[PDB]
């Protein structure tokens, strides 16, 4: 029932609305993501990072969605099936090595198998706070902005 | 600059490796594009081992070091083809170079025997003052043919033009050839006939100003 | 759904100067970095020159033997390429490609290179930088007859002769009809001009009744012939 368009503009959403990319940003951001696939596979649990290379970007931010039932996104790397993601991770980089820092924080944190299998089961306001845990620590990751409604479920 | 072997033979149905050197290639991924005769370029393997919207999982790519190998297993009709590789070149030499390209030759395919079809000079051309032979060649396998124009029962070598034989939709080969001669001459001779041999065998059209 | 036609490939005296276009479509054109890429007859492709887009700066870059002599521009309004192409040489010669440019990174490697390649290509337009004139083609049918067909299939086509420079394409019936239809390679002639033939394989039961209409579009002299093949 939830398609690939249908995770993007609901995570971009809350981006929009806070003034940190322009409307387009989903747009592209499909059309990106049918020419440059963003699916990762990390112990079964699948993965996907939406992103943009800068294009109507004003100011960074991560959008995290948590999806109850997996959505097939074509792989990364190639593969004869794809990836059923649970976990999106829309990012939103304004320069290529914010985009640099939040993907190592990204592949950093998703191998955490503990810290994954954790947030398939936790609610809005504690995936929060355990992500801003982890962003505050990262030494990288701060100048990206990071709120209460950039996470949602979507089931 | 990018090293490929200009030609590259292959079974039909086997597996062929061919392959992309150069120094660049040691901290850069390699593209991989196919060329078929008449048209363009397109994308067939990019990064490590990607392949873009629907690109047979018959193509794979891979790097070792130095070099670069598009590797195609099962080999088909439709793959004889031109193949480039592209990467950035060293530095700051252009940006991206292309290599100077392989030419795969799938060998043991269907032979075929060529259909010919001669017209003769139309009455419009022979409105205006000219005329000319027309033989084409069409459905042979493989792409080698010899053309023999013959007056009577005579050879004709002047005003002869043939083509290179050329691939085309069906994997099959056609080629044509065109003789010009004055209308004084096509009505001064009996007959007119156009020879293809292809394989030791050979097939001739014949046409008469007597129609 | 990714479209790239190019145009503007005429004949061209040596030291003159050529704008080829390029209309896109199926995609947003304001943020694709765009490419020109070129193959000489019978030789392998050659990068001519690439542009960003204007969130990346805008820049142009070209390749070596092209610099001082051509220009890459874009009209993101128009979703138009151009190649402005002065001081004109014999070796520019080629047929001309306008690409879209992708990039590619990795994620897990740890090391993050950008790798761009040319995922979409346009069909070319050919550039022939010659001192000789233009001229347009005759063309004349080759009408099928009652000794010449193949049982129920009978082959007719057209001949399109004395023609310069290259390219000429036909299609048949305004390109509705396409079963059995193949375009044979030009020659070149001796007089230097060139010639073809387009044939198409129809239904012997077929040649009262239907008519059949070869479309020839020469773009080097801007001509179009619409010749109808009738039966003899």
């Amino acid at each position: 029932e939830v398609t690939q368009e249908d995770i993007i503009r609901a995570l971009a959403s809350p981006l929009i609305k806070d003034g940190m990319v322009d409307e387009d940003f989903a747009e592209y951001v499909i059309e990106r993501e049918k020419r440059s696939p963003t699916g990762l596979q990390v112990k079964g649990v699948g993965v996907a990072i939406p992103h943009t290379l800068g294009e109507y970007v004003r100011d960074n931010a991560i959008s995290v969605g948590i999806l109850d039932k997996p959505v097939n996104f074509e792989g990364w790397y190639q593969s004869p099936d794809p990836v059923p993601v649970r976990v999106v991770f829309m990012l939103a980089g304004r320069t290529w090595d914010d985009i640099v820092n939040v993907l190592k924080w990204i592949k950093d944190v998703i191998l955490d198998e503990e810290f994954m299998k954790r947030l398939l089961t936790m609610s809005d306001e504690e995936i929060y706070r355990q992500i801003y845990t982890r962003i505050s620590k990262a030494p990288g990751m701060r100048g990206i902005h990071f709120k209460r409604e950039y996470v949602r479920h979507l089931g | 600059e990018l090293t490929q072997d200009p030609a590259v033979s292959v079974a039909l149905g086997q597996t062929v490796r061919i392959t992309c050197q150069g120094d660049s290639l040691r901290s850069y991924y390699a593209s991989w594009y196919q060329q078929k005769p008449g048209q363009a370029p397109v994308l067939v393997i990019y990064g490590k081992n990607n392949r873009p919207s629907g690109i047979p999982d018959r193509f794979s790519g891979s790097s070792s070091g130095n070099t670069a190998s598009l590797t195609i297993t099962g080999a088909q009709a439709e793959d004889e083809a031109d193949y480039y590789c592209n990467s950035r070149d060293s530095s700051g030499n252009h940006l991206w170079v292309f290599g100077g390209g392989t030419k795969l030759t799938v060998l043991g395919q269907p032979k075929a025997a060529p259909s010919v079809t001669l017209f003769p000079p139309s009455s419009e051309e022979l409105q205006a003052n000219k005329a000319t032979l027309v033989c084409l060649i069409s459905d042979f396998y493989p792409g080698a043919v010899t053309v023999a124009w013959k007056a009577d029962s005579s050879p004709v070598k002047a005003g002869v033009e043939t083509t290179t034989p050329s691939k085309q939709s069906n994997n099959k080969y056609a080629a044509s050839s065109y003789l010009s001669l004055t209308p004084e001459q096509w009505k001064s001779h009996r007959s007119y006939s156009c020879q293809v041999t292809h394989e030791g065998s050979t097939v001739e059209k014949t046409v008469a100003p007597t129609e | 759904e990714v479209q790239l036609v190019e145009s503007g490939g005429a004949l061209v005296k040596p030291g003159g100067s050529l704008r080829l276009s390029c209309a896109a479509s199926g995609f947003t054109f304001s943020n694709a970095w765009m490419s020109w890429v070129r193959q000489a007859p019978g030789k392998g492709l050659e990068w001519v020159g690439r542009i960003k887009s204007k969130t990346d700066g805008g820049t142009t870059d070209y390749a070596a033997p092209v610099k001082g002599r051509f220009t890459i521009s874009r009209d993101d309004s128009k979703n138009t390429l151009y190649l402005q192409m002065n001081s004109l040489k014999t070796e520019d010669t080629a047929v001309y490609y306008c690409t879209t440019v992708q990039t590619y990174y990795d994620f897990w490697s740890g090391y993050y290179q950008q790798h761009y390649y040319f995922d979409y290509w346009g069909q070319g337009t050919l550039v022939t930088v010659s001192s000789a004139s233009t001229k347009g083609p005759s063309v004349f049918p080759l009408a099928p007859s009652s000794k010449s067909t193949s049982g129920g299939t009978a082959a007719l086509g057209c001949l399109v002769k004395d023609y310069f420079p290259e390219p000429v394409t036909v299609s048949w019936n305004s390109g509705a009809l396409t079963s059995g239809v193949h375009t044979f390679p030009a020659v070149l002639q001796s007089s230097g001009l060139y010639s073809l033939s387009s044939v198409v394989t129809v239904p012997s039961s077929s040649l009262g009744t239907q008519t059949y209409i070869c479309n020839v579009n020469h773009k080097p002299s801007n001509t179009k012939v619409d010749k109808r093949v009738e039966p003899k």
